[PDB]
């Protein structure tokens, strides 16, 4: 189930979720209608989680809906990554199109 | 912070609404019942559980009070619960009565005496206090064998001591010097 | 008092869940610190057992919660 943004101070964003659907530590969340990803850093209690944005906060507002992805930030791995330029989330930042990935791995281990 | 510093906005908001709608009596009963109910040992425990949401704490407290809360008083309990201040209810009721007492021009007075004082003497004391306080005084007489005679009056921070115990202390302080 | 028999009668129907003195519930999790509600009988320096075989130690016995 989805949560809602309740507070924004600098790069740190607080999101409130139903008490039976609170996301795990380091889980990746996606803001609806905006190209921004959040990584959960702490569970504050009362269904609230504190997170850091993986994109610019200029387009964010309080009350925006947030979706839990069920896993940590996952990036493409193996032979397909050679000769390519990528961002923190594993997206190609060169103009050579989508990466021919066959497997994805979580960044926390 | 002092509980009084946190309950002042809520007590003031409830008093202004109750005064503007002529509901001063109704809110004294609503706040009084919420204060009493919020302090019972099973409700005191339910209002501290980590799994209940603010809305469930408010709804539970509203269902227990039932008919002793009008629609405005229910909106007030939901506001106090959403702001996470349900522990202030006893202090909110206490501060609401202070605003109501000063609006009605009345004062509550505590009295302690060596022996039981008769109705004629209570009215004689009340008359004088009402004249200096320029308010309708309401005495609360009580017994204290510690005094050897006289009475001790207290109205807020004002304390008038006419007991012989106080006179014996003044005599001591004047001779010990 | 203000607690009428009706009010007293309604309070007895509340689903107030009893907490054993040796049990608690995790309230918040951050940077290796776990804050717990309950655990009324826990001693300073005692081991706490969590789900999945994880263990912690009680270091802050505060008035409203245990910091482990």
């Amino acid at each position: 189930s989805s949560g809602r943004i309740v507070q924004i101070i600098g790069a740190v964003i607080d999101v409130e979720f139903p008490r039976d659907a609170v996301p795990s530590i380091y889980e990746a969340l996606k803001v609806q209608g905006v190209e921004t990803t959040l990584e959960v850093q702490q569970q504050l209690g009362d269904g609230v989680v504190r997170s850091i944005a993986m994109g610019s906060t200029e387009g964010l507002k309080r009350g925006l809906n947030v979706d839990s992805t069920g896993a940590a930030i996952s990036v493409p791995v193996g032979k397909a990554t050679l000769g390519r330029i990528m961002d923190v989330l594993g997206n190609p930042i060169d103009e050579a199109g989508p990466i021919g990935e066959e497997e994805r791995w979580g960044i926390h281990r | 912070a002092e509980l009084t510093t946190l309950a002042r906005p809520y007590a003031k908001a409830a008093f202004e609404y109750a005064q503007a709608h002529q509901q001063l009596a109704d809110w004294s009963a609503a706040l009084g019942v919420l204060a009493a109910v919020s302090q019972d040992d099973t409700v005191r425990q339910l209002l501290k559980e980590p799994q209940l949401t603010s809305s469930a704490k408010a709804q539970s407290l509203i269902d227990v009070c039932g008919d002793k809360l009008n629609a405005p008083a229910q909106n007030f309990v939901r506001t106090v619960a959403e702001n996470k201040r349900l522990e202030l209810l006893p202090t909110i009721a206490e501060m609401y009565e202070q605003l109501k007492a000063e609006q009605e021009k009345s004062v509550e007075v505590e009295v302690t005496s060596a022996f039981t004082l008769s109705k004629e003497q209570q009215d004689k004391l009340a008359k004088a206090l009402s004249a200096r306080l320029s308010r309708e005084v309401r005495l609360h007489a009580s017994e204290d064998a510690s005094l050897i005679g006289g009475v001790i009056i207290r109205a807020g921070d004002l304390v008038i001591d006419g007991s012989v115990r106080g006179k014996l202390a003044k005599l001591a302080e004047a001779l010990k010097s | 008092s203000e607690i009428s028999e009706i009010i007293k009668g309604r309070i007895e129907k509340l689903d107030v869940a009893s907490q054993a003195r040796n049990e608690g519930t995790i309230v918040s999790v951050s940077d290796g610190i776990v804050r717990i509600y309950g655990l009324a009988d826990v001693m300073y320096g005692e081991m706490i057992e969590f789900p999945g075989g994880v263990y912690g130690m009680a270091l802050n016995l505060e008035q409203d919660s245990v910091g482990a």
